[PDB]
């Protein structure tokens, strides 16, 4: 139950139907507010399995909130998006279990689409290219 | 949150993950669409960077023009002290 | 689909158009500056002559 | 636990959709308040790797900080970013 973090990786679609695939890490740790308190423990327990659990949970929130966000709005401002859907609007908890997941470090957007990846890549090349 | 109660079943959340249409048409047309919709951002950026460039030409061709007319001015007031010394030769 | 076609084509028309005026208003400034060049060395010119 | 930094390799994409490769070495020590204080060393040992955790957390500061930054923004300029990036903002 140490902070170890686990990789993940969840496909998604925007509204506009542009599947992406994406490969994201969740860094991740119990809290233990005492050795002495069996209750806490049978919370770490009362999970068949938290990975999976914080995985399929996680990833409902990742699609819902980027779902509901346009296809218009897809780029780097998009890391901002996931982590404050992963966090709190004022680190994510799950109590159930007493999870919780200090960050979510992103490493990867891999959407299915050759031409998006090419055309994007074309497009900043051809923005060095007219510098 | 949705709830049973014959079983006293509760669906906490509904995440979901994938919408796949029948029609191949749908989701072709679409994907081009957006796929045509960067395409067009990155023309934009095409035509964006063209008539900028296009501007520093102008102002580059306005500026080292004027840069003539300064020469030339120079060179006419030279040109006016060697018609002094031409006049008085001749 | 169509729609965002014509829209993105009347768009880029109409960026056209603005650069075109504009450039054109900046050919005017220059052929402004050059005017006033050209006649401070019409000065020199005539006082040549 | 000396000194002796070790060498780090994390890929990376810009908001821009451009992928890099980095090559980061990281300088790295354990402090130690006293040697008499057994609960330091509870946290020295409390880590299961703490070179993989040191590795994937800073990798996470850098690819977060990194992303939010922009294509427009990559040249040298960014190892002044990365290097506020692993050092706290003051």
């Amino acid at each position: 139950l140490g902070p170890d973090f686990f990789t993940d990786v969840i496909t998604i679609e925007t509204a506009d139907h542009a599947r992406l695939q994406l490969q994201l890490a969740y860094n991740w740790h119990f809290e233990l507010k005492n050795r002495n308190d069996p209750a806490e423990a049978a919370k770490l327990f009362s999970v068949p399995d938290f990975v999976g659990d914080a995985c399929k949970a996680i990833a409902s929130r990742v699609r819902g909130a980027v779902a509901s966000v346009t296809f218009d709005d897809f780029h780097k401002n998009s890391a901002r998006i996931i982590r404050m859907a992963v966090f709190g609007f004022e680190q994510a908890v799950f109590p159930q279990n007493g999870l919780v997941v200090s960050s979510v470090d992103v490493q990867s957007v891999e959407p299915v689409d050759q031409r998006t990846r090419d055309a994007l890549q074309r497009s900043v090349q051809l923005a060095i290219e007219i510098t | 949150q949705a709830v049973f109660p014959q079983n006293g079943l509760v669906v906490s959340s509904v995440d979901v993950q994938s919408v796949e249409p029948v029609d191949q048409r749908t989701r072709d047309a679409l994907q081009r669409s957006v796929q045509l919709a960067i395409e067009i951002t990155t023309n934009s950026q095409e035509a964006a960077a063209k008539h900028e460039a296009q501007r520093l030409e102008q102002e580059a061709r306005g500026r080292l023009e004027r840069q003539k007319i300064l020469d030339q001015s120079e060179a006419e007031k030279a040109r006016k002290e060697l018609l002094e010394l031409e006049a008085m030769s001749m």
